[PDB]
């Protein structure tokens, strides 16, 4: 059994239910929008837009932001089987998301990824998926970094030869020769500054052009 | 004995040892760098750097920003006990911290961030501090709303009191009429969008200019 595909909503302990309040109006904002591109993720995904902005490469492309600060592989699921993916037909989904994963392993990971673009292909069949790797995170070199750099080989390698997904490292090196990565690119060492998401952003707008 | 007034380090229970890295890198900050505005505080203090506001209204004040997202009165505390504070001697210091303190109760959080004013101006005696109120949260009418409203008002009577210290409490139009607030002020329902910080900013800038 594998807890990384195990569909499931995030529960409230702070007490002001915003995680099921974005899942609503995710649910909400779609069905009276037609979307070309929707992104789907943790923080890294909805941030998106702390760095230069959201129009001057995604917004021509009509897209939409489901990101969700702390979401796990499990939460995406839950989230896309229960609203999400209805009243659109995007023509790319955008998936970001096994950062938050505490607990599960690099393979365990990478089958919640798999699961997710399954459910994707099957909800929404005319969209080309893209998996977004996982990036590196902590100052210094730590059993974090070594596990998303294998569910990034893991899912790579799952992707590679899939008719509709695509896999994209985006990172551009941010761990330099001594084995660190500067908050001038990532301000707490976890989530992208502006001048740290402009790489990723500009390799995934290389690649949902080729798309 | 209030428990949001303990210093306490956030223990990393992940593995990459993020936060003494921020810490540690705020330690080097107050080495190489001679601040007049000094920013402690959580998320909400953080994430200002990140919007282009910052450079147009604090950047030329020469101001450090030393937030962490996810940071409690315990945790601010402890950093600022802990180097932090040390090497600088800031005219003006801005806190906001104390909606994180989930589990605490308004008295409680409200204690912490005296304990915290306290600690600064014991330090920093020469710093004139500016606390900012809790922001509301929520999409909707919830608890959290009542227990941060409890540490302002709280905070309004305790604060006049205490050294060199003020809350500004600015509010912008976050909670309507309906009892909504809107995701265009606050994006996820907590932290503030641009839109949102401008409301905050303009004000919590001009009190600043006026302290130098
Ligand atoms: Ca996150």
């Amino acid at each position: 059994e594998n807890p990384a595909s195990k569909p499931t909503p995030v529960q409230d302990v702070q007490g002001d239910g915003r995680w099921m309040s974005l899942h609503h109006r995710f649910v909400a904002d779609s069905k009276d929008k037609e979307p070309e591109v929707v992104f789907i993720g943790d923080s890294l995904v909805q941030l998106m837009h702390q760095c230069e902005i959201w129009r001057e490469l995604f917004s021509p492309l009509h897209a939409l932001n489901f990101g969700i600060g702390g979401d796990s592989t499990q939460h995406v699921l839950w989230r896309l089987e229960n609203g999400e993916l209805e009243h659109i037909r995007p023509k790319i989904v955008v998936v970001w998301v096994g950062t938050n994963n505490h607990g599960h392993t690099a393979e365990q990971v990478t089958g919640g990824i798999k699961a997710i673009v399954q459910l994707v292909n099957e909800r929404q069949p005319q969209a080309r998926v893209v998996v977004l790797g996982l990036l590196p995170r902590g100052q210094h070199p730590n059993p974090l970094r070594e596990k998303n750099r294998r569910v990034n080989e893991l899912v790579r390698a799952a992707l590679a030869g899939h008719p509709r997904a695509h896999f994209l490292d985006a990172d551009p090196g941010f761990v330099h020769s001594d084995g660190t990565i500067s908050h001038h690119d990532m301000y707490d060492y976890l989530h992208l500054s502006r001048l740290g998401y402009t790489p990723v952003c500009r390799a995934l707008h290389s690649l949902l052009l080729r798309l | 004995s209030n428990p949001a007034a303990i210093p306490h380090a956030a223990e990393d229970i992940q593995g990459d040892d993020r936060w003494m890295s921020q810490h540690n890198r705020f330690v080097l900050d107050c080495k190489d760098k001679e601040p007049d505005v000094l920013f402690v505080g959580d998320s909400m203090v953080q994430l200002m750097q990140q919007y282009e506001i910052w450079r147009e209204l604090f950047s030329p004040l020469h101001a450090l920003n030393f937030g962490i997202g996810g940071d409690t009165t315990r945790h601010v505390l402890w950093r600022l006990k802990n180097g932090e504070l040390e090497n600088i001697k800031p005219k003006v210091i801005v806190v906001w911290v104390g909606t994180n303190n989930h589990e605490n109760t308004a008295e409680e959080v409200a204690g912490g961030i005296e304990a915290i004013v306290q600690l600064i101006n014991t330090r920093q005696p020469q710093a004139k501090i500016i606390v900012l109120g809790l922001l509301p949260r929520g999409e909707k009418p919830n608890p959290l709303r009542q227990k941060n409203a409890k540490v302002n008002q709280l905070l309004k009577v305790s604060l006049p009191k205490l050294a060199n210290v003020q809350l500004l409490d600015t509010d912008g139009g976050f909670v309507h009429s309906d009892g909504a607030i809107s995701c265009h002020d606050m994006f996820d329902f907590l932290h503030l969008t641009g839109g949102g910080y401008a409301k905050i900013c303009k004000p919590l800038h001009e009190l600043i200019m006026q302290l130098l």
